[PDB]
């Protein structure tokens, strides 16, 4: 899973009286709370408490994790962005993932023009022969397609290798015929993928072929009719045509995973301007999620 | 002896002639880009400082609240 | 002994290396090639060359010992054919002078790529400047990219690769051929879908195929590489036969459909130039182009008739 | 009707959401109204099906992208 989830389930299993509440990317809030609200502190990516800061209530906006491990070192820099979270290309003059560990091979003298997002690290680690050999579906803008389809082999249960399939034979892929007559014992398979591309819980959705030139896979007709019709099944589960954005499993996992603060959202599905905790102040939020650097209390 | 003059704008500072005065000098008035605005480790400040929304202290915006322009101009 | 010639390039073992017959040399006085000459009994004195290879292997991987004594250590001088093919049969290897007992190093590949490489968005590549084609159907798709992208790691002056099929009329065939130069790439996919201004033999559209270039990294292609340019325009293209346009005069529309854009890098700002105005000179649909410099690229782009007159009394 | 026909055992339990239906809790905390799912699944597919919708792409498409990065924000700028 991640650091935290594995913190976070074993507390609420235990029931020990705090549970490290983390959200989606499966990361520590920067701003953790204690089993009724009552002392909220802040931490850092290892996951343990700040010293400087115990207060009940909510702390004055806590300092990030890429500033919180920058000032540890004081006691290379990291360049924080002005949200907090790390520059997307640390300075050799390497470029770093959402997480503070630098992207794999990407040493360079100077600043790269444009290093990858997330989908095409995953992708590249994939053809280098670790993990399941089927390509996570890509954005246009790099990060993961929020509808992730990977087919699976029906015998055997094992997933159908599609980086070599694709390779070989995406003549096969031009329509569903052609993949049955070529492989007519592969059901597909489609689940929603959040912002890491981990896919998201109980809503894997296994669909068939058996009754219905492109690169990629992801640009194929196979992919965007195989993902209109999971969010069209979507559409009936859950009445969105869409998959839960970052928001509703932020909330889905507060509700689940009892913790004081739950955000809001609204089906348009973004974050509600004001987010407002349950034994304790109200703020505004930005789109992101992150609160206002001032708020507490057209 | 001579001094140079320039609807263009003299990018080094003026100065009265021997001395090879610099050709390639005026150019362009560009417009103003910046403002800034002083407040009274320097890394540990400006961590927690810049976490709540923000000694000499100072905001300096790319376009009291003084002008000045991008360095290297 | 006596090492640091006035000439040469600056800034177990004995197993280690894959001896090659004499015979595939093809000697040229008039060559560049950078070096590291040597004047050094025999089997001792070749032991004593390949250490003093292994101990700076930047660089070193023809080395050579004669007895008419020297030894020298030349660079991956290789140079292979812009042909695209599954044989190095195309490249045949440029001395200066036929040596006695010619080596080369053993490709040593790795676990861990050095850098990341960006596919090209361009399928086609004019210009090229092959280093090493390789056949690559023995391994798996993934398996094959991995050797690929390893065998640019190791080679210093690859600028990017390609993994492509090869003779794909006949079948097709799996090569991982480097580049020491990208030339004139073109033939896009997300631009001039249509009004394309230009390959059934090679195939590089499906997902590991590629023209991948290393990260722009501007180390400058460390100064032993061999220099690569465009091949020359056979005809002079007259700047004056076209009407340059200010900035001014021109629209920024983006939703612009009827282009089409070509990348260069390899040659002075006036050689691309003139590279890109040629290449719109062949065809009577191309009216207009445009030049700009971006960071490791020249980016011309070629728009037919576009011009959007305001009428007023 | 795709009980059967399209959609299959995978990761959802269709046995659970159905159990609360005719053979509520949702996917993720997602109180479910089927009627109201229903009614607009029909509603986009009449929409789909429309010789007008044509149209709207023809002109959807046209809007320049800084105003509207995607045809969603195309349409919610048209709202
Ligand atoms: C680039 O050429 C590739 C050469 O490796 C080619 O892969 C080969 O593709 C053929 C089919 O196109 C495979 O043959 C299989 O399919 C036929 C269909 O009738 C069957 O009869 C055969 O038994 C077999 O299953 C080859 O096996 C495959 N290569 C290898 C080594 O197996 C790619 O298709 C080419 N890529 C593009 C974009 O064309
Ligand atoms: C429900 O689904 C079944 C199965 O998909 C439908 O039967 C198909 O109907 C289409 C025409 O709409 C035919 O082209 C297929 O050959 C049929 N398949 C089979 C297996 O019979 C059925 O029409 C749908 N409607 C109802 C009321 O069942
Ligand atoms: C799926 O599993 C079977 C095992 O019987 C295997 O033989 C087959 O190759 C797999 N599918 C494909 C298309 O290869
Ligand atoms: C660029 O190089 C070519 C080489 O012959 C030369 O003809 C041309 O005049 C050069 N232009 C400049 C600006 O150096
Ligand atoms: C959910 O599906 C499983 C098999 O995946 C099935 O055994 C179980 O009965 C279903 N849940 C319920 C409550 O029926």
């Amino acid at each position: 899973l991640r650091p935290c989830e594995l913190q976070r389930e074993r507390a609420f299993l235990k029931r020990e009286d705090y549970v490290p509440q983390c959200a989606e990317d499966g990361s520590f809030q920067t701003v953790q709370c204690g089993k009724d609200g009552a002392s909220c502190w802040c931490v850092d990516a290892d996951g343990r408490e700040v010293p400087g800061s115990r207060q009940p209530g909510r702390p004055a906006a806590c300092l990030s994790f890429c500033q919180l491990q920058k000032q540890q070192i004081l006691l290379y820099l990291p360049q924080c962005q002005d949200s907090g979270d790390y520059s997307p290309v640390q300075c050799q003059c390497w470029c770093v993932d959402a997480e503070g560990m630098e992207v794999y091979g990407t040493r360079q003298q100077g600043r790269p023009a444009r290093c990858p997002r997330s989908c095409e690290i995953r992708n590249r680690r994939l053809l280098h022969g670790v993990g399941d050999r089927s390509p996570p579906q890509c954005s246009p803008d790099g990060a993961f397609r929020p509808v992730q389809c990977k087919f699976v082999n029906t015998t055997d249960m094992m997933i159908f290798d599609l980086v070599h399939s694709y390779s070989r034979f995406p003549d096969a892929f031009v329509t569903f015929s052609s993949f049955r007559s070529r492989f007519p014992e592969v059901s597909g398979y489609c689940y929603c993928a959040d912002s890491q591309g981990r896919e998201l819980a109980e809503t894997g959705l296994e669909l068939l072929l058996d009754e219905i030139l492109a690169s990629t896979f992801a640009e194929t007709t196979l992919y965007r009719i195989l993902q209109r019709r999971f969010l069209a099944v979507q559409l009936v589960i859950s009445g969105r045509f869409r998959c839960p954005t970052k928001c509703e499993v932020e909330r889905f996992a507060a509700t689940s995973f009892r913790h004081p603060y739950v955000p809001s959202c609204h089906p348009d599905g973004e974050y509600q301007a004001a987010q407002c905790q349950q034994g304790g102040p109200c703020w505004c939020v930005d789109s992101r999620g992150q609160e206002i650097p001032g708020t507490r209390q057209q | 002896a001579a001094g140079q003059r320039c609807g263009y704008r003299s990018a080094f500072p003026p100065e009265p002639l021997s001395r090879p005065p610099q050709p390639r000098a005026c150019q362009r008035p560009q417009f103003w880009q910046t403002l800034q605005t002083q407040a009274q480790f320097q890394v540990f400040l400006l961590d927690e400082l810049t976490a709540r929304g923000f000694v000499n202290i100072t905001w300096k915006l790319q376009l009291r609240t003084q002008f000045g322009c991008l360095e290297g101009f | 002994v006596l090492l640091c010639h006035v000439r040469d390039w600056r800034d177990l073992t004995t197993g280690l290396f894959s001896p090659v017959d004499l015979i595939q040399v093809i000697v040229d006085g008039n060559v560049s090639l950078p070096s590291q000459q040597h004047w050094l009994s025999l089997q001792q004195a070749n032991l004593w060359c390949l250490s003093r290879c292994a101990g700076e292997p930047s660089f070193c991987q023809l080395a050579e010992v004669t007895d008419s004594f020297t030894c020298t250590l030349y660079p991956e001088a290789q140079v292979c054919d812009d042909i695209l093919e599954s044989s190095p049969k195309g490249c045949r290897l440029i001395l200066p002078r036929r040596p006695s007992a010619l080596y080369r190093k053993k490709v040593v590949l790795q676990d861990r790529v050095k850098n990341f490489y960006n596919r090209l968005p361009f399928q086609k590549l004019t210009g090229i400047s092959i280093r090493n084609k390789v056949p690559m159907s023995d391994k798996s798709i993934s398996s094959g990219f991995f050797e690929c992208e390893r065998l640019c790691d190791m080679d210093p002056c690859c600028t990017g690769f390609g993994f492509l099929n090869v003779s794909q009329l006949k079948g097709g065939e799996v090569t991982c051929l480097t580049l020491n130069s990208l030339g004139l790439q073109t033939c896009s996919e997300e631009y001039g879908g249509v009004w394309r201004i230009l390959s059934p033999d090679t195939e590089v559209r499906t997902y590991p195929f590629g023209w991948y270039q290393k990260p722009v990294s501007p180390s400058d292609a460390p100064s032993f590489c061999p220099s690569v340019a465009l091949p020359a325009l056979t005809e002079n293209v007259a700047l004056d036969s076209w009407q340059s346009l200010a900035l001014s005069s021109v629209i920024v529309d983006p939703s612009i459909r009827n282009f089409d854009v070509a990348h260069i890098s390899v040659g002075n700002f006036s050689a691309a130039r003139d590279r890109c105005l040629w290449e719109c000179s062949r065809h009577q649909d191309c009216l207009v182009t445009t030049l700009q410099t971006q960071p490791g690229a020249v980016r011309c782009m070629f728009y037919a008739d576009t011009q959007s007159c305001t009428h007023s009394l | 009707n795709l009980s059967g026909a399209l959609g299959t055992r995978g990761t959802f339990n269709f046995s659970h959401f159905f159990q609360q239906l005719g053979l509520v809790v949702g996917s993720f905390g997602f109180e479910v109204n089927l009627q109201e799912n229903q009614n607009a699944l029909q509603f986009l597919s009449s929409f789909l099906e429309l010789p007008e919708f044509l149209l709207f792409l023809q002109h959807a498409i046209s809007v320049p992208e800084d105003i509207a990065r995607d045809l969603g924000d195309v349409m919610e700028m048209v709202f």
